């Protein structure tokens, strides 16, 4: 078989994407018999270049990744991307740690499959145009360019939270990201400022391409928002190179291959 | 409520250029610190923000925590809450007066370029 065409066929555009029916996991499969153990797909009909590991950070939304699944597995189909899907589940009660469930996801990712891109998912975005592309570009790729929470559009040019991509490559450039931002917010923005550090732009669709949708929710217990996040932004030059994929350590509890997702349980530690 | 970015930059205008500090960037301050949101509150090792401006319970208004505070802008918490943000930004001034800018910690790393962004075409 051939290179899939550049842009897939069998895209249909906007979608009607809504959170009020309830999702049966068991009628997911159904509907997606060609994903294997593991959430495993690659396409039958042409050899896809995109091999891709999507990885959601999680603890605690089992309901949202039910839609997360009803809507993505069609869409990722679609799109005629070679991927497998990673729930980095934070074993334990103490401060949630974004940042550095998606590095876990990442080194996990890489013991299945040789993935060339990664895409880091909140488990509550839904994108609402499959022309969204759900894989990697020349520069990292910012997905979620317009959240309707934020009324579809960009609350802020530097913005590189909710979906993205990076390449292999990209990623390992500037050493993951970091690993010691505890609790909500700023994760995101030491990303961009290493990314901007190793001298890449962030790629985006536009704003009609990249409608998405959260799932409404109240903010979690154990990740509220941290108070050190703004100065620690402002070092990220310096401690990019001491805070990421070379600093991690943690233990793995679970290793769960389900039809439609790999769920890996870890330790990840405590605020140090 | 969450505001928006327009109906901020309108409501504060008063406070455009106070202590050197534009409209442009209080807009972007301002998202950083609240999402615009005039009920946030939020903790910070053993005190409480509130409002729009993540104004402080430790030294500038009285809540019920911390009654004993030094409540410099002479209001009590909950009035930093609503959506009538004259309280608000007068204690605001104060803060910008006494301890200056740096009180609000985004302002360095999110608010020292790409200032133009933060313009509201409104009129
Ligand atoms: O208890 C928790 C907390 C967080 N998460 C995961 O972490 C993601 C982000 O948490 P929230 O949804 O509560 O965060 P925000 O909705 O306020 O989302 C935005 O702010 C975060 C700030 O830390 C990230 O930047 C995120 O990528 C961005 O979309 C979740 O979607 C989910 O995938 C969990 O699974 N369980
Ligand atoms: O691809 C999948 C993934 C999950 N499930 C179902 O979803 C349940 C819950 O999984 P979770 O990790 O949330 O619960 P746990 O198994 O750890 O109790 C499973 O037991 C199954 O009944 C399924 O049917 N297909
Ligand atoms: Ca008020
Ligand atoms: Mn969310």
């Amino acid at each position: 078989l051939t290179a899939c065409p550049e842009e897939s066929p069998l895209l249909v555009g906007p979608m009607l994407i809504e959170f009020n029916i309830p999702v049966d996991l068991k009628l997911v499969e159904q509907q997606n018999p060609k994903v294997k153990l593991g959430g495993r797909y690659t396409p039958m009909d042409c050899i896809s270049p995109h091999k891709v590991a999507i990885i959601i950070p999680f603890r605690n939304r089992q309901e949202h990744l039910k839609y997360w699944l009803y809507y993505l597995h069609p869409i990722l189909q679609r799109q005629q991307l070679d991927y497998g899907i990673y729930v980095i589940n934070q074993a334990g009660e103490s401060m949630f740690n974004k940042a550095k469930l998606l590095n876990v996801g990442f080194k996990e990712a890489l013991k299945d499959y040789d993935y060339n891109c990664f895409v880091f998912s909140d488990v509550d975005l839904i994108p609402m145009n499959d022309h969204n592309t759900y894989r990697c570009f020349s520069q990292p790729r910012h997905i979620s360019v317009a959240m309707d929470k934020f009324g579809f559009s960009l609350p802020y040019v530097q913005y590189f939270g909710g979906v993205s991509a990076l390449s292999k490559q990209q990623f390992l450039s500037i050493n993951g990201f970091p690993n010691n931002y505890w609790g909500w917010g700023g994760e995101d923005d030491d990303i961009y400022n290493r990314l901007a550090f190793r001298g890449m732009s962030v790629s985006r669709p536009n704003a009609v391409i990249g409608k998405t949708r959260m799932i409404r929710h109240s903010r979690d217990k154990k990740n509220e928002p941290n108070p050190q996040r703004f100065d620690r932004i402002a070092h990220t030059k310096e401690t990019m190179l001491s805070d990421g994929l070379n600093s991690l350590t943690y233990m793995v509890l679970e290793v769960q291959r389900y039809p439609l997702y790999t769920k890996i349980t870890v330790d990840i530690g405590t605020p140090s | 409520t969450e505001l928006t970015k327009c109906k901020v930059s309108h409501a504060i205008k008063d406070i455009d250029g106070y202590q050197g500090i534009s409209l442009l960037e209080w807009a972007c301050v301002l998202f950083h610190t609240s999402g615009y949101d005039t009920q946030a509150v939020v903790n910070d090792n053993g005190s409480t923000e509130y409002g729009l401006f993540q104004i402080s319970d430790r030294f500038w208004c009285k809540s019920s925590e911390f009654p004993e505070s030094e409540n410099i802008c002479g209001i009590s918490c909950d009035k930093l809450l609503d959506d009538e943000l004259d309280d608000d930004i007068a204690c605001a001034k104060k803060i910008l007066a006494i301890k200056g800018i740096d009180y609000w910690k985004a302002y360095k790393p999110m608010c020292s370029e790409k200032l133009e962004q933060w313009r509201c075409e409104k009129p």
